[PDB]
C-alpha cells in the first residue's frame, strides 16, 4: 500500500539522520576495551586453579 | 504515487550507502593488527550435564555463575547446579514444543516457550516450594523464539510472527511493541544498560530498538542468510551476529556499519548460537558441525575449537564471571568447558 | 482359566476409541447390558441426584412385564401412588406428559405403553450431565475394562471342555460343551475343513455363517443361536444354544401322531419363531420336525440354519429345501420368492405332526420329482376328523398362489396369529414360554487324499466372530457380578500399597499427553506415554528414561512375529522398533495416533527453522 511505502520512506530518512563516527574511532575503541578489561578475564587470564571451581577448588558457599 | 516514493525509498538508501563509506577510512583488522595473537586457547569440558532425554535447543546461565537453565525436546527444563551436576529442579512443561528459555536476573523466575505461541513464566520458589506456573504471555500470532529478563515484573519476547514485544509480567500485557522486521526474527540480546536491544531475522537484517521509546534506530545488513543469534559486546556499542551463511559479523553502532567478519573456507556450516568472553577479546560460535569455535575478536583468527557433542551446538553462553563456557547439543547433554 | 480384567489404565487407550466410533453415547452404552448395569450401580449408588429417576426407571420395567390386566390395574395406581409424590415435589415431569398418563388412568385403562411419556423424559434428565458425570466415573473406567475383553476375544479348543456327541452331520459332528470361561453350557458345531473341500461346500459354510448371524441379535427363545464362530487349522466351529431334548421328527417316532390341541403348541413357537427371522429379512427355506428341537422342560426352537437365505437386497430363486416341504414357487425355475416360503412349508409341516407324513409324500413313496409334482398340482385333500379352523389355517397356508395365502398379504406373520385356530392362546405368553409343553424327553479316512492349501485357508480369513449382546448377556447371568469384586479389591489394594509407596501421581497429568497404556519392546514389557513430539517409556519403578522423537519415524507398519500382529516402526537412521499389544484395540490405535502424531510432528517443524534439519554435506 502507500501507508506501507510512505512507513519506509520516513524511517529510512530516521536511520539516514543518525550521525556517524570513522570506523577508525570506532575500532580504537573496541580495542581499549579488550586490552583494559583483558586482566579480569579468566578465559585469557587464568586464576588459580583452587579459586576456579570446575578444577581443584574444594570449598563451596 | 506509488512509484513517486519507491525512488525516494532508495535515494535514501543510496544515501546511507554513501554517508557510511564516508567512515570507512580503516579497517578493525588493519588497527588490531599491532596487538599480541590470544594464542591456542585449549579448553576442556569440566563437567557434562546428563538428564534431557533428546534435544536441547536453547540454556541460559544465571547471574550467580553457578545455576543455569536447559530447554529440551522432552518437555522438560532443567535447572542444574554446574558446580556439583546435581539438579535444582525438573520442571516438565505444559507443551512439549518448547524452544526458548530464560533465567531472571533474580534467580526467582525462569521462562520458556515455543510454538504454543506464548512466554511462560514459572515461579522457582512459591510459598510452599513446588515449581508452579505464575503466568502465560499470549499475545503472538507465531513461535516463541527467544525472550529475556529486565527485571522482575519485565520480559522481552522475539516471536516467528515478525515482531518482538515488551512485556509488564503482573497484567500480562504487552507495553510495547516492535514491528519492523520482514521475516521470522529468530534472537534478541539485551544491552547490558537494558535501555537497547538488538534483534536478529530471517530477512538477513538485524535491528537497534530503543526499547523505551518502542521504535527501530538501526538496521544492519550484510548477511547472505538468516540470522541465528546474536549477541551484544560487552560495553554496549556493538554486537555480533550468526548466520546459515557460515559467518558471523561484528556490527558498531557509532560506526553505523560492518566491522569485521569470522569464517575459514573450511566451514561451511551454519552458525547456531554466539556469546563473547567476559572482557570481550574472545567470540565463542556454535555449528551445526557440532563444534563451537573460539575466535580471536579483533584479529579475526581462530583462536581454539570446543569439540565434544555428538550433534548440533544448539545454544552456549559465558557465566558472568567468565569463568567457564557451556555448550548444549542435540546430543542431550550440556557440556561446561574451560 | 477365568477372566482377568485389564488395569484401569485401558481406560486411556479406549475411550479413544469408542470416540472415534461414537460409541461413547447414552444411547449407546445404555442400550446394552453390560453398559447398563455399570451405569445403573452408579446412579444408585454414587449419585443421589439420579438415584430416584433409575430407580423410577426399573420400577416402569417390571411393570411392562406384568402378564394381565388386572395385575396392571393394581402396580398401575400402586406406582402413581409412592414414587410420584416425591418427583413431583422435586426435576419436576411435564404438564403434557401428565396429561396423557393421568388420562388413561382415570379410565382405569392400563396398557404397558401407559408410562412411555415418563421414560422419554427420564432419558432426557439421563443423558445430559448425569452421563457426562458417568464418564469421568471409574463406572465408565469399569465399562472399558470389560469392553476390551469383549473386542479382544480369541477361541479355540482349549477355551471349552467337549462332552458328549448329539448329532453327526455331512462336514462334521455337533456336541454338548462348557465354557471354561464362564461355565456356560453350549452345543459346539465342529465342521471338518478336509471334509468341506472334498464336498465344494464353500459358499455353502460361509453362508449358514452370515445366517446365524442375522438372526442371533434381538434375545429371541424360538430359533436355535449363535454366540459365537471360530476355526482352527483343520476345523471350523460354531457355539450354538444347548438343547438336549431331541428333534421333533425322532419324538413323532416314539409318540406317534399328536392331537390338535399338542399341535396348536408348536405351531405357536415355531411360528414366533419364523416371525422373527422375517421380520430380519431371512427366510429358512428347510422347515421340517428334524429341524425343530426340544430343551429338557419341552419347549421348542428352529435349528438348522445352512439353506437360509438373506432376501432384502435381491429375491432368491433357487430350489432349495427338503423335497416335502418346499412352496411351488421354490420348485419352478426362475420364479422369486421371500417369506412366502417359509409359511408353505408351515403348513406341509403341521401336517406331519398331525397325520405322520408330508401332504404330498403318498405310498411313503421315494421318489423326489413325483413329490415335487404333487406340490404344483394337487389339491390337498383334508381329513373329516380335522376341525374346522384347521381346515381354515392349513389351506391357507398350503395356497399356491402367493398372494392368495397367509402371512404375505402384508401383516406377515401377524395374519396366522389371528387365524380362527390360535383363538384360544394370548400371544404374549406364548412368547414368555408360559404355556406347557406336550412332551418332556427322558433322561473317516475318507479326506486323506486332499490336502489344506494357504489360498483355501484365506476364503475363511474373515470367519470368527462374536455377537456383542450375546457374550454380554452370557458374562451378565454368570461371572459379572463376582469379578467386578475381585478387580475392585486388587484396583483397592494397588492404590493402598501406592500409598504406603508415597504414591507418585499420573506421569501423563498436566502436560499434553496423547495417549499411554503398556506394551512390550524388543521381549520386555514396559508402560508408554505418546506425546505430540515423542514416545516415551518406563519400567515398573521409576520415570521415563528412554524414548523415540517423531521426527525420527519413517514409517509405521504392521507385521507378524511367531504368528502374532505387532506394529514396526522404521526409524531415520535405518534401525526398526517393533511393538507388541495386549488387545487388538490397542494395537488399531497405537497406529493410528501415531501415525497422526509423526505427520503432524513432521509439517510443523519444517516451518520452524530453530528445529528443521538444514543442509551440511557440499
Ligand atoms: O442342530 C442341531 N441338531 C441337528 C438337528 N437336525 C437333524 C440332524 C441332526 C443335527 O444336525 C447335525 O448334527 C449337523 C452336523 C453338521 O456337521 C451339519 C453340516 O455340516 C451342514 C451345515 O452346517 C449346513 C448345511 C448342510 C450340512 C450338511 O451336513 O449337509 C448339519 O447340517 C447338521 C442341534 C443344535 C443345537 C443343539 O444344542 C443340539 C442340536
Ligand atoms: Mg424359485
Amino acid at each position: 500500500s502507500i501507508a506501507q511505502a510512505r512507513k519506509l520512506v520516513e524511517q529510512l530518512k530516521m536511520e539516514a539522520n543518525i550521525d556517524r563516527i570513522k570506523v577508525s574511532k570506532a575500532a580504537a575503541d573496541l580495542m581499549a576495551y579488550c586490552e583494559a578489561h583483558a586482566k579480569e578475564d579468566p578465559l585469557l587470564t587464568p586464576v588459580p586453579a583452587s579459586e576456579n571451581p570446575f578444577r581443584e577448588k574444594k570449598f563451596f558457599c | 504515487e506509488l512509484d513517486q516514493l519507491r525512488q525516494e525509498a532508495e535515494q535514501l538508501k543510496n544515501q546511507i550507502r554513501d554517508a557510511r563509506k564516508a567512515c570507512a577510512d580503516a579497517t578493525l583488522s588493519q588497527i588490531t593488527n599491532n596487538i599480541d595473537p590470544v594464542g591456542r586457547i585449549q579448553m576442556r569440558t569440566r563437567r557434562t550435564l546428563r538428564g534431557h532425554l533428546a534435544k536441547i535447543y536453547a540454556m541460559h546461565w544465571g547471574t550467580d555463575s553457578r545455576l543455569l537453565v536447559s530447554a529440551s525436546q522432552d518437555g522438560k527444563l532443567i535447572i542444574w547446579d554446574s558446580y556439583t551436576t546435581n539438579k535444582v529442579h525438573a520442571i516438565p512443561l505444559r507443551s512439549s514444543w518448547v524452544m526458548t528459555c530464560a533465567y531472571a536476573p533474580s534467580g526467582n523466575y525462569v521462562a520458556c516457550g515455543g510454538l504454543d505461541n506464548i512466554c511462560s513464566i514459572y515461579n522457582l520458589k512459591t510459598r510452599e516450594g513446588n515449581v508452579r506456573v505464575s503466568r502465560e504471555l499470549a499475545g503472538h500470532t507465531g513461535y516463541l523464539s527467544c525472550c529475556r529478563f529486565l527485571d522482575d515484573n519485565q520480559i522481552v519476547t522475539s516471536s516467528g510472527d515478525t515482531t518482538c514485544a515488551l512485556w509488564d509480567i503482573e497484567t500480562g500485557q504487552q507495553t510495547t511493541t516492535f514491528t519492523g522486521h520482514t521475516g521470522d526474527v529468530m534472537s534478541l540480546s539485551l544491552a547490558p544498560d537494558t535501555r537497547l536491544f538488538v534483534s536478529g531475522a530471517c530477512d538477513a537484517s538485524a535491528k537497534l530498538w530503543d526499547v523505551r521509546e518502542g521504535m527501530c534506530r538501526q538496521t544492519f545488513t550484510g548477511h547472505e542468510s538468516d540470522i541465528n543469534a546474536i549477541c551484544f559486546f560487552p560495553n554496549g556499542n556493538a554486537f555480533a551476529t550468526g548466520s546459515d551463511d557460515a559467518t558471523c559479523r561484528l556490527f558498531d553502532l557509532r560506526a553505523d556499519q560492518e566491522l569485521m567478519t569470522y569464517s575459514h573456507d573450511n566451514i561451511i556450516c551454519g552458525i547456531t548460537s554466539v556469546s563473547f568472553s567476559k572482557s570481550g577479546r574472545l567470540l565463542l560460535a556454535g555449528y551445526d558441525d557440532f563444534n563451537c569455535n573460539v575466535w580471536d575478536a579483533l584479529k579475526a583468527d581462530r583462536a581454539g575449537v570446543l569439540a565434544g557433542h555428538d550433534n548440533r551446538v544448539s545454544c552456549l553462553g559465558v557465566t558472568d564471571d567468565g569463568m567457564a563456557v557451556a555448550t548444549g547439543s542435540w546430543d542431550s547433554f550440556l557440556k561446561i568447558w574451560n | 482359566k477365568k477372566i482377568l480384567l485389564p488395569e484401569p489404565s485401558i481406560r486411556s487407550v479406549m475411550q479413544k476409541y469408542l470416540e472415534d466410533r461414537g460409541e461413547v453415547t447414552f444411547e449407546k452404552i445404555f442400550s446394552q447390558k453390560l453398559g447398563y448395569l455399570l451405569f445403573r450401580d452408579f446412579c444408585l449408588n454414587h449419585l443421589e441426584e439420579a438415584r430416584p429417576l433409575v430407580e423410577f426407571y426399573e420400577e416402569i420395567k417390571k411393570y411392562e412385564k406384568l402378564e394381565t390386566e388386572e395385575e396392571r390395574v393394581a402396580r398401575s395406581r400402586e406406582i402413581f401412588d409412592s414414587y410420584i409424590m416425591k418427583e413431583l415435589l422435586a426435576h419436576p415431569f411435564s404438564k403434557s406428559a401428565t396429561e396423557h398418563v393421568q388420562g388413561h388412568l382415570g379410565k382405569k385403562q392400563v396398557p404397558p405403553d401407559l408410562f412411555q411419556p415418563y421414560i422419554e423424559e427420564i432419558c432426557q434428565n439421563l443423558r445430559g450431565d448425569v452421563f457426562q458425570k458417568f464418564i469421568e466415573s471409574d463406572k465408565f473406567t469399569r465399562f472399558c475394562q470389560w469392553k476390551n475383553v469383549e473386542l479382544n476375544i480369541h477361541l479355540t479348543m482349549n477355551d471349552f471342555s467337549v462332552h458328549r456327541i448329539i448329532g453327526r452331520g455331512g462336514f462334521g459332528e455337533v456336541y454338548g460343551c462348557r465354557k471354561a470361561d464362564t461355565g456356560k453350557m453350549y452345543a459346539m458345531k465342529c465342521l471338518d475343513k478336509k471334509r468341506i473341500k472334498m464336498k465344494q461346500g464353500e459358499t455353502l459354510a460361509l453362508n449358514e455363517r452370515i445366517m446365524l448371524s442375522l438372526v442371533s441379535t434381538g434375545d429371541c427363545p424360538f430359533i436355535v443361536c449363535m454366540s459365537y464362530a471360530f476355526h482352527t487349522p483343520d476345523k471350523l466351529s460354531f457355539i450354538l444354544d444347548l438343547m438336549n431334548g431331541g428333534d421333533l421328527h425322532y419324538h413323532l417316532s416314539q409318540h406317534g401322531v399328536f392331537s390338535e390341541a399338542d399341535m396348536r403348541f408348536y405351531a405357536a413357537e415355531i411360528i414366533l419363531g419364523l416371525e422373527h427371522m422375517h421380520n430380519r429379512f431371512v427366510v429358512y427355506r428347510d422347515l421340517k420336525p428334524a429341524n425343530i428341537l426340544l430343551d429338557e422342560h419341552g419347549h421348542v426352537r428352529i435349528s438348522d440354519l445352512g439353506l437360509a437365505c438373506d432376501f432384502s437386497k435381491k429375491k432368491p430363486h433357487a430350489s432349495v429345501g427338503t423335497h416335502g416341504y418346499m412352496a411351488p414357487e421354490v420348485l419352478q425355475k426362475g420364479v422369486a420368492y421371500d417369506s412366502s416360503a417359509d409359511w408353505f412349508s408351515l403348513g406341509c409341516m403341521l401336517f406331519k405332526l398331525l397325520r405322520g407324513h408330508s401332504p404330498f409324500r403318498q405310498h411313503k413313496t421315494k421318489d423326489k420329482h413325483e413329490i415335487d409334482r404333487m406340490t404344483l398340482t394337487m389339491a390337498v385333500e383334508l381329513p373329516d376328523s380335522f376341525s374346522p379352523e384347521l381346515r381354515s389355517l392349513l389351506e391357507g397356508l398350503l395356497q399356491r398362489d402367493v398372494n392368495r395365502r397367509l402371512g404375505c398379504l402384508g401383516r406377515g406373520a401377524q395374519e396366522v396369529k389371528e387365524s380362527p385356530f390360535f383363538r384360544s392362546l394370548d400371544w404374549q405368553m406364548v412368547f414368555l414360554q408360559k404355556y406347557p409343553p406336550p412332551l418332556i424327553p427322558p433322561r473317516e479316512e475318507d479326506t486323506k487324499g486332499i490336502k489344506l492349501l494357504d489360498s483355501d485357508q484365506e476364503l475363511y480369513r474373515n470367519f470368527p466372530l462374536t455377537i456383542s449382546e450375546r457374550w454380554q448377556q452370557e458374562v451378565a447371568e454368570t461371572v459379572f457380578d463376582t469379578i467386578n469384586a475381585e478387580t475392585d479389591r486388587l484396583e483397592a489394594r494397588k492404590k493402598a500399597k501406592n500409598k504406603q509407596l508415597g504414591h507418585e501421581e499420573d506421569y501423563a497429568l498436566g502436560k499434553d499427553c496423547i495417549m499411554h497404556g503398556y506394551m512390550s519392546k524388543m521381549w520386555q514389557r514396559r508402560y508408554f506415554y505418546l506425546f505430540p513430539n515423542r514416545l516415551e517409556w518406563r519400567g515398573e519403578g521409576e520415570a521415563p528414561q528412554s524414548l523415540l522423537t517423531m521426527e525420527e519415524i519413517q514409517s509405521v507398519e504392521e507385521t507378524q512375529i511367531k504368528e502374532r500382529k505387532c506394529l514396526l516402526l522404521k526409524i531415520r537412521g535405518g534401525k526398526q522398533f517393533i511393538l507388541q499389544c495386549d488387545s487388538d484395540p490397542e494395537l488399531v490405535q497405537w497406529k493410528k495416533e501415531l501415525r497422526d502424531a509423526y505427520r503432524e510432528a513432521q509439517q510443523l517443524v519444517q516451518r520452524v527453522p530453530k528445529m528443521k534439519n538444514k543442509p551440511r554435506s557440499p
